[PDB]
């Protein structure tokens, strides 16, 4: 495996792709922040690969947050048996033993939506290990549910965490700012600009009017969403993900295709977004038709 | 002592939080009109719903309910006594916005000096929220509050509660409030103007771009590259036009509403932005001072240094809409 | 099953239904917003039928969401057998086994009032899950309470989700905008003004005078309704069924019968739709009578 | 129908619009026999005085979900899903479908009504009652047992209308709810006639409708903060007169102010002047 | 345990850790106070060994707290068996057995983000022995689940406690009361304006007026922040950690490493901060690229 | 256990008659004026006797529960077991000896929640409600018949501490039935002079140490709404460290200067160094 596999479809320049293996390699724990839409999830599989340096699945875990993951869950709990309960190994807990079989190959644990839980409770002890210096046997420390017996739990060298938090709810941000130094935080943009985005485009028979009239209305609009910051900031600006999709069979995009996403997704999207005047929903509704 | 209406205040406020009938209100003083776009909010809100919050929680209780957390029942040994330690998301109405309002609402009701039926009215809300727990307000109940996750509609009530809450002072009486007499301090004044046009221009004028500038001074000095020491310059507003480029000073006054000498110490800070600001365009620039006055507006053109500058007045007092007519009207002078 | 025995009865136009089809193909995943009495929970399993193209109601399942609803519930959690508890997989997760069973066949999920439980919490790995190009072996997830890393679960390709959302409440509204790009929103009007609801009333010994003035009756109002989108939304427009039911013994619709059916559901209703106005409850009440 | 202080128009609007509907709240102040209509109505709908069909409840905040219809709770030995009353009860006439068996709900406005309900909030509506509708409960550990409205079942519910909750509006729920108003009723002859079958002065009577009323009017005028909902109800007088004291104003006096005056001051609350004033027009 | 070895590196003055180890041998019970990123966790493993006076690991036992935390396991409890339940001596309790073996030989335990459990939920009956006054077998008290009266716990006079807070969150301001009484604190200060945080720089190949033009803006930025008190305080501000990272390689200073520290780690936590006025961010985010 | 205590003789003696009469004291005030030293002397002094057994001294904390204190289910070996808890247990001995008095002392009360450990006995252990009439079956207790019964000759003394700025509102199950009591620093006293005066301190070095620490503790009183007068300084640092027969001078007052005042002054002004300074200052200049 190697990047020019990856990159041949992704909308996302290689300039932020080199940053994040630039920030990953030394820090280990990063987070990618943007909107929904932006290929998030979709990069994180690919990203995997690359450090490792081969398609193994093995060798990464994949997981989300929901607002009810638990110490129990990630590191160690207490779970029933048959008749009386037992403690047992968490899932970061069983990913690491495997990691530190061999230090050679890079393990990966990817936690999607990150920013839901509380993550100081999930994280409990580990919060202060995930660092790059705190690493090894040298900062090995015993477990809340370990044994009496002295038995350590120590985040290896070769693991490197990646986070995938989006910014649209604001509620739902990390303000836990001695967690926010652990990571590094990779702004993602919407996608539009790219001719890698357009490409894509002109290649699934697309008009390169009709595409650059595309991409010239929704940057008008991320602009006027981008301005304000009272409840819609800049990071509430639409993905590129609604026009990825759905055109496989041969459907070639035409403003029939578009104005079925303007009038089905986006629209109702708008409504929500604004709340306060129709007649901005209606203007930028029409520009996008027209 | 001549002051501005109070009703027209309430107009600058509300582009100043950047977002009704007034005339059916005859109490001319702020709280009785600011109480009445409350005790309407509020109403308002319910028809539409307001905000619920899952909050979780985590009780013992005699049985399941959500998800059972194994260890603390088992380090506790709720099981024996027919019990669990479970998290469950109760939806109550509690959250700390709606607590705001309801002690706002207090607030509200022990100012001594207020209409009746305003004060009455709203004595039925505070009954009507049984659920919601009663809280000692502090600035920073607001600032928790500058995530703003609630809705639109939300944010403007609230920033009705900030402003009442800073604006009010204990009277005759120690439970009993009395409210600030806002008017007749310049700077909190001032500073509603200057925020009140920079959100205003926003609004309005769709055909030029206004932002807010910070300025660099030209100086260099072998002393400290910082020039910390130096003032810091902030423009009130810049509104940049691709012909003309524009800065406006804006201040409230009490001299200048007296029809004498005239207070202008202001324009002293304007020419240093200007100097120290230099454009890339190159198209033009101009300067403008306005100030609030009472009776009547005038508006004067200037040829300093090089630079087209205005000094202008409004008539406040007479009424919001050809004030909003004249406003527009005074941009269109200069911004060309 | 048949389409023709659906749109007998159907009030909504085919062109909506046939946007939703449409969609539902290939978003698999949908949300049908309107007020109260417009059939969302009658078309839901209609709908299901023509999907799947016959009628077997043992491949749908059909639930209402509430408050008291959580992942323990829905998905897996931890519950009492007896003495001892045990690991309950959910009723999704069940649902889920089923279709897996037979890929070729499509199972339907239809949620009623999806939008009071907190779909974040309530749904978690799923939200990933469920987009329609992440389905599959490739993208599987372990769970929270999965023993360990190698147990996963995915959603099947044949699966659709369609989803019941009242807009009368604006507190509950699914603002998680992540989650709002997963589902496909289908907006649905009351729809008086169309040929097959007055055909059902003309059938039902109806005067066409009296069921054309009808329709131009409330038209007006729900244009009034909808005029004020700061107070009232089009979300909060009345619904169509108050006017449906009741007709059952055999009764003719004369001015009586409308008489009776306003001056108790929709008299208080707008009373609580303009608390403060008393005159304007007057106008359209009495509008309406004469 | 005989001793009933409400009109026969109203309870005849009713038992077609139960009949037809299905579910009904009986909306008003208290003090105006929501709860003894209802036990009545029953009876009649069943036409016979069978308790064991009928059963009541009275919501309260902390109500739960849990304790309607489903719920997981402690047997002896430890926990199980412990069948709630409703549950318990749909089986109870799913035995016997041939008779009416109703289910009364009382101060429904405090708990968040969907939250309890539930599953059942759409389930309950007329048409949508059958096996063809069932659907899996929340703690089912199966699909395949499932939970279905009997038609036979009835639903009635009763409302306090003096103490309105801005905090939910649902106009869902109003659809599954035929909502009928109950008045007072002083104006009735059915309540005079009862106390002027109780020896009352034809008087003594007349004029306390003259003072009830004024009252119940000026609680009217106000329609936001007040409505008829707030307005006095009868049913104070009905008890305590069943011992043998016949009217007299002393007896009334005894009424004003142990009663209704904690009301008054309720509603009229921070205005001292307007209860005495009101409290002492009564007296007089 | 040469201090040369120890304090060389460290960029804190070695007036503070000579006051830090005064009231240490004094009070021994100590918590030190600042922002992520100035070495707290960084002296306090030093620390043990200077007291000590030599590398040993057993004298010295680290733990981090988190609201899982609990006295069950901290100091005694029961742990479940496979069905029966069986009680455990705690970590604390196992760490002054050994303590007291050897009273003479300086014991030290490290507690990290201690803010984050109520002490009194872990330690509780343990507060009373725990300060320094009421410590040895004369205060010695028969635990809450100790089998009977006569078995006692005491802290021994030798165990020294450090704990670690980070000011860094709102709930902080209420400081727990636990805290103030039974440990004397010391606030860390960040640290930039220091010869040996310079030393360090100049040492790795820098020059050092790009580093002196750096001091300048860190110590002017955090100035900033600390003369705010209603968001962010004092003690919010940035830590000097950011800038000791990743120059194991031997890569020089410059502003091309600079600028991926600002943009990756610094920008968007000044976003958090600085949410109500974007262009603050602006301001200080171009004067540092400069 | 009355020969040296800096304490003032009226107020001690007061409290022996409020605590004969109310039997439920709760002593307020600043940390460090012995707040258990007086109040575990009097316990002696009440009974009379220097004896330990009839006293016992319990700290609340907010997760104490009524499962230590009175009655709980802790597992044994096998199966789960009633243990006993303090004050239960506590009584069973004072029933033995009703002439005798014996008395419970509970630190920071106010800190813990009272209802929920109590429980039931919050009732009883009222002065009036005491006594075999008043006995009642307990929450856990198996047969009906046994009962609990606060004795007359207990005695409930509790310290709570003025000094945190978190606490807003004393809880109100507490104000009811007990005495609040405020004990002053008493800095400025004589018997705390005479135990200096005892001690290598001259007249001068005492008299400014006391002028110095009127001044200081009179500015924190003086500041009323913004600091309770309980925030003010309190005496038990010039209490210990000198039992080894060192002179008391300002060359040894400077260290507890720095170590404990300062720290206790820098929480109690949080907003203004400059402040601080100079009353740090004063002190020792
Ligand atoms: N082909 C292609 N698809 C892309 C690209 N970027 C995003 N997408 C598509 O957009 C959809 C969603 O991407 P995803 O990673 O899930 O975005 P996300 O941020 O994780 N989603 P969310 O924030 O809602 O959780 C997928 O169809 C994904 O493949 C791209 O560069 N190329
Ligand atoms: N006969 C007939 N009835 C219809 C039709 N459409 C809707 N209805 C009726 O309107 C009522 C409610 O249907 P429903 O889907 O539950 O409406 P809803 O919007 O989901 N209501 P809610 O949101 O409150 O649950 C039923 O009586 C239903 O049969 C229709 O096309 N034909
Ligand atoms: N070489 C050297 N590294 C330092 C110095 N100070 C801090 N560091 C480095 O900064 C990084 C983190 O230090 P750390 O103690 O964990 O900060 P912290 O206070 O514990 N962080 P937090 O508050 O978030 O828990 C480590 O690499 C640490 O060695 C120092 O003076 N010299
Ligand atoms: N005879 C008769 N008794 C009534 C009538 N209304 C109420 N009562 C009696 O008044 C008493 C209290 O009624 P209650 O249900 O508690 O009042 P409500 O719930 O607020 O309506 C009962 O004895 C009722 O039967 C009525 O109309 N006629
Ligand atoms: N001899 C004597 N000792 C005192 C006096 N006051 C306090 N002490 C001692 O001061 C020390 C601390 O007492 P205490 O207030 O209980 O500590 P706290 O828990 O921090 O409040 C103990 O040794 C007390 O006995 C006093 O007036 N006379
Ligand atoms: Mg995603
Ligand atoms: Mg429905
Ligand atoms: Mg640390």
């Amino acid at each position: 495996y190697c990047l020019e596999d990856a990159l041949n479809d992704l909308f996302i320049p290689e300039t932020t792709i080199e940053t994040i293996l630039k920030r990953l390699t030394i820090k280990k724990n990063i987070i990618l922040q943007g909107p929904p839409g932006v290929g998030k999830t979709f990069v994180a599989r690919r990203l995997a690969y690359l450090l490792t340096g081969e398609k193994a699945p093995q060798r990464v875990n994949m997981v989300q947050f929901h607002q009810s993951y638990s110490y129990e869950d990630f590191i160690q709990g207490y779970r029933p048996n048959g008749v009386g309960f037992r403690r047992k190994d968490g899932i970061f807990y069983n990913f690491c033993q495997q990691a530190k079989e061999q230090p050679e190959k890079k393990y990966i644990f990817i936690i999607d939506e990150i920013n839901r839980a509380n993550l100081s409770k999930v994280f409990g002890e580990v919060m202060m290990l995930m660092e790059h210096d705190k690493r090894g046997e040298n900062w090995s420390v015993p477990l809340t549910y370990s044994e009496n017996d002295e038995e350590r739990f120590y985040v290896p060298e070769n693991v490197y965490i990646i986070g995938l938090m989006n910014t649209a709810d604001r509620s739902l941000a990390v303000v836990d700012y001695a967690l926010r130094r652990r990571f590094s935080f990779i702004d993602i943009e919407p996608g539009f600009d790219t001719p890698q985005f357009r490409n894509f485009l002109l290649n699934k028979k697309a008009e390169p009017s009709f595409v650059e009239s595309l991409c010239q209305k929704m940057n008008e609009l991320n602009q006027e969403i981008s301005k304000e910051a009272t409840i819609l900031g800049k990071g509430f600006r639409i993905g590129h993900s609604y026009f990825c999709c759905g055109l496989e069979d041969g459907t070639s995009p035409d403003t029939q295709w578009l104005n079925e996403i303007v009038m089905t997704d986006i629209a109702p999207l708008l409504e929500e977004y604004f709340f306060d005047d129709p007649y901005k929903q209606q203007k930028w509704t029409n520009k996008l038709l027209g | 002592q001549p002051v501005i209406p109070v009703r027209n205040i309430y107009y600058m406020l509300t582009y100043a939080w950047g977002y009704a009938n007034l005339e059916a209100i005859p109490g001319n003083n702020l709280l009785d009109i600011l109480g009445y776009v409350l005790n309407k909010g509020v109403l308002q809100l319910s028809r539409r719903g307001l905000e619920l919050d899952y909050n979780p929680n985590t009780e013992i209780i005699p049985g399941i309910k959500g998800r059972i957390e194994f260890a603390k029942t088992i380090r506790g040994f709720h099981l024996n006594h027919g019990k669990t330690v479970s998290t469950f998301d109760m939806l109550n109405e509690d959250t700390l916005a709606n607590r705001i309002i309801k002690s706002t609402l207090a607030i509200l009701i022990k100012h001594e000096k207020l209409n009746s039926t305003i004060r009455d009215e709203a004595r039925s809300l505070y009954r009507k929220l049984p659920g919601i727990s009663t809280l000692h307000l502090t600035p920073q109940h607001f600032s928790y509050l500058n995530g703003g996750k609630n809705t639109r509609y939300y944010k403007f009530v609230i920033s009705v509660c900030k402003f009442i809450v800073n604006n009010s002072i204990p009277g005759q009486n120690k439970g009993h409030y009395r409210f600030y007499d806002f008017e007749r301090n310049e700077k909190e004044m001032s500073l509603l103007y200057q925020k009140f046009l920079y959100e205003f221009c926003r609004r309005e004028l769709t055909s030029a771009n206004t932002t807010r500038s910070y300025l660099k001074w030209d100086a260099s000095s072998i002393s400290d590259q910082s020039l910390n020491l130096l003032p810091r310059m902030e423009t009130d507003i810049t509104i940049r036009s691709s012909e003309k480029i524009l800065i406006v000073d804006a201040k409230y006054y009490k001299s200048i509403f007296s029809r004498e000498k005239f207070h202008s110490q202001n324009l002293y800070q304007l020419m240093n932005y200007l100097w120290s600001l230099k454009p890339e365009n190159g198209e033009n620039i101009g300067g403008l001072l306005i100030y609030p006055h009472v009776d009547t507006a005038v508006k004067h053109r200037y040829k300093i240094n090089g630079f087209d500058i205005g000094l202008c007045t409004v008539n406040l007092g007479q009424e919001w809409p050809c004030i909003h007519q004249e406003l527009l009207d005074i941009f269109d002078e200069y911004l060309k």
